[PDB]
């Protein structure tokens, strides 16, 4: 898969 | 993208990615032509017989990519969208004819030497460069050959693919396929004499397919990655969106509007 | 389109450098002489 990505990329 | 080679970095700092939130995956490929507007093909986000119906808040576009599956942090820039503009005549029952969508950023990107912006044409560069037998350039992150039950290797590019394909003569094009050919739509790709090969392929939709001018030293999208039967196939070429022709519209939506 | 020097990238034309296989474009308008 991708790397998790900085959770505030998701508001 | 077939038979291609890994870019560089920095050598196509306008190639945008689609990515999509839940499940967390590739979705395609873009342009950045603005610092607030990025372009794509229209099937990214629409298409009913997949269910495909993406609204901004489903998805990320992230620039200054290179690598497919990393996160290259303090070097890529993930941006959230604030609209979609698709083609109002955008046909996907039959042929994917104005294939084309414009983003628009909830907020600016800044440029550094890995994000900066494409070049849209005009009627002068569309006449001198747009003519079979030149060679434009396709990058993108998709497949690296046509999804076949046979072939070992579960393959998907490591890093940002890159392929030079020239343009075909639209005669050529059109007895190839059976699919409607449309003025809105032209054919890149070696022909059955040349031997060669190389392609764009699934995941690569969306990707710009450019040329740079020998006039001024500048890099010019002349198309928009769309469609094709099988990928890299025998007698066969790969088929994108004749960005000058829809060229009005991109305008009519990005002057006054999102500014 | 904020731009103003769109097509130029910062690690080539405006270091006046080459790619791997820039020239084959250039060199497919007909010709490279
Ligand atoms: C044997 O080929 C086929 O049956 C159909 C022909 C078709 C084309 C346009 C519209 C309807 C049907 N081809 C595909 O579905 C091909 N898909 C595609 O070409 C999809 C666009 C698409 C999406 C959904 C549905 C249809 C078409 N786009 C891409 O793969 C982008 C890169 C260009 N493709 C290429 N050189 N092969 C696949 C790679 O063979």
């Amino acid at each position: 898969d991708f790397e998790e990505i900085p959770e505030e990329y998701l508001q | 993208i077939v038979e291609g080679s890994d870019a560089e970095i920095g050598m196509s700092p306008w190639q945008v990615m689609l990515f999509r939130k839940s499940p967390q995956e590739l979705l395609c490929g873009a342009s950045l032509i603005s610092d607030r507007w990025v372009l794509t093909a229209a099937h990214c986000l629409l298409y009913p017989p997949w269910d495909k119906n993406f609204t901004e808040n489903d998805l990320l576009v992230r620039i200054g990519k290179h690598s497919r599956t990393r996160y290259e942090r303090n070097i890529e820039k993930i941006s959230m969208l604030e609209k979609i503009y698709i083609h109002p005549r955008y046909n996907w029952r039959e042929n994917l004819d104005r294939d084309i969508a414009l983003m628009k950023l909830k907020k600016p990107v800044a440029f550094s030497d890995y994000i900066h912006p494409v070049c849209l044409p005009d009627r002068e560069t569309a006449a001198s460069l747009l003519q079979a037998g030149y060679k434009g350039r396709v990058t993108g992150w998709g497949n690296l050959k046509e999804t076949w039950t046979a072939n070992v290797g579960k393959g998907q590019p490591s890093v940002l693919q890159v392929v030079n394909l020239p343009i075909v003569e639209r005669p050529v094009c059109k007895d190839s396929t059976r699919i409607r050919i449309t003025d809105n739509m032209f054919c890149a790709g070696y022909k059955p004499d040349e031997g060669k090969r190389g392609d764009a392929c699934e995941g690569d939709s969306g990707g710009p397919f450019v040329m740079k001018s020998p006039f001024n030293n500048r890099w010019y999208q002349m198309g928009i990655v769309s469609w094709g039967e099988g990928c890299d196939r025998d007698g066969k070429y790969g088929f994108y969106t004749h960005v000058f022709r829809l060229k009005k519209w991109i305008q009519k939506v990005i002057d006054q509007f999102g500014e | 389109s904020g731009e103003a020097d769109c097509g130029l990238r910062p690690l080539f034309e405006k270091k006046s450098l080459e790619d791997k296989t820039e020239r084959e474009l250039l060199e497919s308008y007909i010709d490279g002489r």
